[PDB]
């Protein structure tokens, strides 16, 4: 097998482009940042057949560049992608970040929203699990769900309502959840729940209960279910100013029905705003 | 007594009869689902294939009594409720691993098609 | 108590059926996108037959 | 629920149908191709 | 990034075809609209970027068109989805539709009936929801079923048809509703309990009483299911009540269907006429 | 439009093979026959928006016909003349086209299966559906597609059983049985299997078989033991041993009362009761 940092040092070689006098006799350059990208990508299999991630995702990006500066983009966007899986597949988190964002653009400028949409959602869940930046996976979900807009844009924004309400958005968190709603009209019932309580985490009652109303009347499922007569009680709880009867709701609602981390969260800050209450009746 | 007896009864016959439909649902969309699951990737091998050799040549190229009755509708109908979710809960994992092959079949095709237009590119080159 | 274990059942059979409906939306719509790929990939391979053709003929 | 559950499977089958049948063709289109570009090669060298 | 009006104003440069003495030494005109149609890719792009939905739908639009004008059918029938998918989230259901009509056109002149029956369903809800066009909704909606029937897909035509169905109904045209409705019997054999109903209901809306009797007892002989089905009863003690023109009896029935089995507002139209048609045969 | 009637003469006149001295100065006729394939599909495509559904079943036959003489695509021609002609009525040219696209992709079992439903409904011819599920099953268990294959056999089983074949379909039901057994998915399915396998047995006379499956059943599958199909075989076959065909008709009544029996079972039990009568002329 050819050795890969000869094949590197022979891509860049080739791609220099043409200076000065040269470049009247010399064709166009793309032909030769083609076979420096085809030289990278024969390094950067051998790489990957030897497990070496990280360099290959390295010479997928340098063949990436070399593609873009050859003006074949798609070629270029197939190879961030195969960047950003080897990184990813190597660990290195930064890398694969940056070789979806390239292979994002690329997608975007080209009318393939739909890879865009895609890939974006991949970059949201490396923000939030592997690099933990709330914020930019926020705003990744976001567009990816708004490129999306049933189902795709409907868990794109699931997530983004989770990030927000967790990031202490409750009124946004709301807002898309009510979108989610909305979309999947004619996951609600629980939606209408999450809803009231982002609604309840903002000390908003009153649109704890009209939240609370709507789902009633709109969804005869969610009326008879589990999840309204938890929220009610919520509502209950936080106009008589009673966190004991709150915590005692939210224990018989896990005894049936278990409890997750975003719902944990947002109850533990509700409880937390009934005792900067009690701090303002002081 | 009997009236609220009766209408258990017309309730528990129709619930019996609407989960055989279901079982009657749930049976043919597995069978489908895995008649899906068959026809969907081999194609896609061969040409992943033969666009390698495609690429080589180009590259030469350029170079040149009653209750009784409500007990044993209550049986049948738990029995229907016990298979169908074993129904559904395959169903939902041939959803999912139908899914990933779809992914993956998409990716080699649209791979496939910029092979073929390169070849086609460097051909009228030639 | 076999009523309610019953009760329970359903529901829990409904919940993975929603689930399963949420997941075969996902698949329709990737079969939607599977089907205007592999139509572009039918239209490109034809291309390349014909092309191929051209050049064989420019050869001889 | 079930029943929609059979209703979207229906409608798959088409799209499954037609998929087959393009790879199919596209996989036909491509052998023939490559046994064109080998008749070429042969006769330009 | 580039401005998306200078790209513009490039892409309508470029594609303009060549004329006179200039075609005899200019190639193909395609590669000028394809290079047209690029520059308008981009500049709406940056537009849907900015949020500016209408107008990247309309360089969608444009582009389409000079992709059309190439000679590149299918791409022009993408674009044409692209600008009506983005003038459906800016809220401009017009340009919305008239994307729709040009790419299903593309596409059934293609051979893509499935695309095109996709689309004309999208299409028909766009304008039953949005424009309120209920007669071109149910043309829609009628031949999207009829193209999924063609392609063996039962259940899209099935559901394309209870539109087309529902939509006859609250028309006017019972006669067509209940046709349509026999025909989803008769897919759907081996909705259907609820089919009977309706089609009953509206034979039940165009005073033909006979006609509902032998619906009802069709679906009673054929489908068990349907026989000892609410619905069924509900079905009979209307058609018993129009017999009798007793529309107090009509009214205590359909409170009593409520109760138990919460009523639509198809249905609640269907029932109302039913009730007016009482009237005038009182009058 | 252009008519579709020039356009099938044009790819007449261009389907004429070369021949004699022109032979020596014309390059291959793939290209001959290619040209008068479209044409023929484009003909048939305007017949097909004009509903005339034979026509463009016969041009999409003839363009089949003209990709087969170029080598190629003929299949799938054959699979639209099938649906065409399906849609339009003509049972026989859509049953010759199944077989023409089944002999090119041998989805040669799926229009098989296609093809023997066709054959069952609406010509019924009985033998040839039967040799299509049986065909088109076993190579379904060639794919190990187990699921298809027992549909394919299902199928086949019951119409051998209604043609006077009741060993081979009770070997089929066995089949079917050992297939199914231990999936949890297909225990009804079973359940009925064995029911259906001792029918069969029982309409040859062989009540003892009968009982050996009903025994098996009962201690293979605990379902089964249980279930009502157990109990009315065990029935039928004490009725056959006692020689009481009023006793069969009760059994058959009490059957039908709890869970209603099909054409399928009436044929069956048909057969066993005038089986009875022929013992009693005997």
């Amino acid at each position: 097998m050819s050795d890969p940092v000869e094949l590197l040092k022979r891509a860049e070689k080739k791609g220099v482009p043409s200076s000065g006098f040269m470049k009247l006799f010399s064709g166009s350059d793309s032909y030769k940042f083609e076979e420096a990208a085809d030289l990278c990508v024969q390094a950067a299999t051998i790489y990957r057949l030897r497990k070496e991630l990280n360099l290959a995702g390295d010479s997928f990006l340098k063949a990436a560049d070399y593609q873009k500066k050859a003006g074949n983009e798609d070629e270029a966007g197939n190879t961030y992608v195969e960047a950003y899986k080897c990184f990813k597949s190597g660990g290195n988190s930064v890398n694969a970040v940056d070789s979806l964002e390239n292979a994002i653009q690329i997608f975007t400028h080209r009318g393939q929203f739909r890879r865009g949409a895609n890939f974006k959602f991949e970059l949201g869940e490396i923000l939030e699990n592997d690099l933990h930046d709330y914020a930019k996976a926020i705003d990744c979900y976001e567009l990816a769900g708004e490129w999306y807009a049933v189902a795709l844009s409907n868990k794109c924004f699931i997530k983004c309502a989770d990030l927000k309400a967790l990031d202490g958005q409750y009124i946004e968190a709301s807002d898309i959840y009510s979108k989610l709603i909305k979309s999947s009209m004619g996951s609600l019932k629980d939606y209408f729940l999450k809803k009231g309580l982002c609604q309840l985490a903002a000390t908003d009652a009153v649109a704890a209960a009209r939240t609370l109303q709507e789902g009633q009347s709109e969804d005869p499922n969610f009326a008879d279910s589990r999840e309204s007569n938890f929220l009610k009680s919520l509502i209950d709880a936080v106009n008589e100013g009673d966190s004991e009867q709150l915590s005692e709701h939210c224990k018989e609602f896990d005894n049936f029905m278990r409890l997750d981390k975003w719902k944990i969260t947002i109850l533990n800050k509700i409880k937390e705003s009934i005792q900067q209450q009690e701090d303002d009746l002081l | 007594i009997k009236f609220t007896k009766q209408s258990s009864v017309a309730s528990t016959r129709n619930t019996l009869k609407m989960a055989q439909d279901a079982e009657r649902a749930g049976m043919n969309t597995l069978g489908m689902l895995g008649h899906q699951s068959e026809q969907l990737e081999g194609n896609l091998d061969l040409m992943k294939v033969q666009n390698k050799v495609a690429d080589e040549k180009v590259a030469e190229l350029k170079k040149l009594e009653m209750e009784l009755e409500i007990d044993r509708n209550l049986d049948q109908i738990q029995q229907v409720s016990n298979r169908l979710k074993k129904m559904a809960l395959t169903t939902g994992k041939e959803l999912d691993s139908q899914q990933k092959r779809l992914n993956n079949i998409e990716e080699s095709t649209d791979d496939l098609d910029i092979n073929l237009h390169m070849n086609t590119n460097r051909l009228a080159g030639i | 108590s076999r009523t309610a274990e019953l009760q329970a059942e359903i529901d829990d059979t409904v919940g993975i059926m929603r689930d399963n409906i949420n997941k075969v939306a996902e698949r329709g719509e990737r079969l939607t996108s599977i089907e205007d790929k592999a139509d572009n990939l039918a239209v490109s391979a034809q291309g390349f037959k014909r092309g191929a053709n051209r050049v064989r003929k420019a050869m001889w | 629920l079930f029943n929609d559950m059979e209703e979207l499977v229906i409608e798959q089958q088409e799209n499954v149908d037609v998929i087959d049948k393009n790879v199919e063709d596209a996989q036909l289109d491509v052998e023939q191709g490559v046994g064109h570009t080998d008749k070429a090669v042969k006769s330009a060298r």
